[PDB]
């Protein structure tokens, strides 16, 4: 049987846990060649981007390494 | 037309720095090449 009821003196705390991106960081180092554009041209067979910003004479360096890249004035 | 293998139909030249000008293009040369032709139905075209 049962007599008492009886509660226990010692009150918990529940610790709330929660994991949030509060840092940003990024390690930015590479080794690359970064270029001045005046025109870039990717030609790979499914897709065709064309970006053109104007000038009285351009030059042209071509890239066949990967797929068909048209540079305009390097 | 219509290409066979192993038979090619030879062209002329157009005699200006070849098919990519090593020297340079100006920029009626290069408008051509920047509005090349496209299908425009499944082409978006944007300026700034």
């Amino acid at each position: 049987m049962f007599l008492i009821h009886f509660v226990h003196y010692k009150t918990i705390l529940q610790k709330y846990t929660f994991k949030f991106k509060h840092i940003f960081l990024s390690i930015d180092k590479y080794n690359s060649l970064f270029f001045n554009i005046s025109g870039i041209l990717i030609w790979l067979n499914i897709i065709h981007i064309n970006i053109i910003l104007i000038k009285y004479s351009f030059f042209i360096l071509i890239n066949n390494f990967e797929y068909l890249i048209i540079l305009i004035s390097t | 037309a219509r290409r066979k293998w192993g038979q090619k139909t030879w062209s002329p030249t157009a005699t200006n720095g070849g098919a990519a000008p090593a020297n340079g293009v100006s920029a009626q040369e290069a408008l051509q090449i920047a509005y090349r032709p496209m299908p425009p139905s499944q082409t978006v075209e944007y300026e700034e």
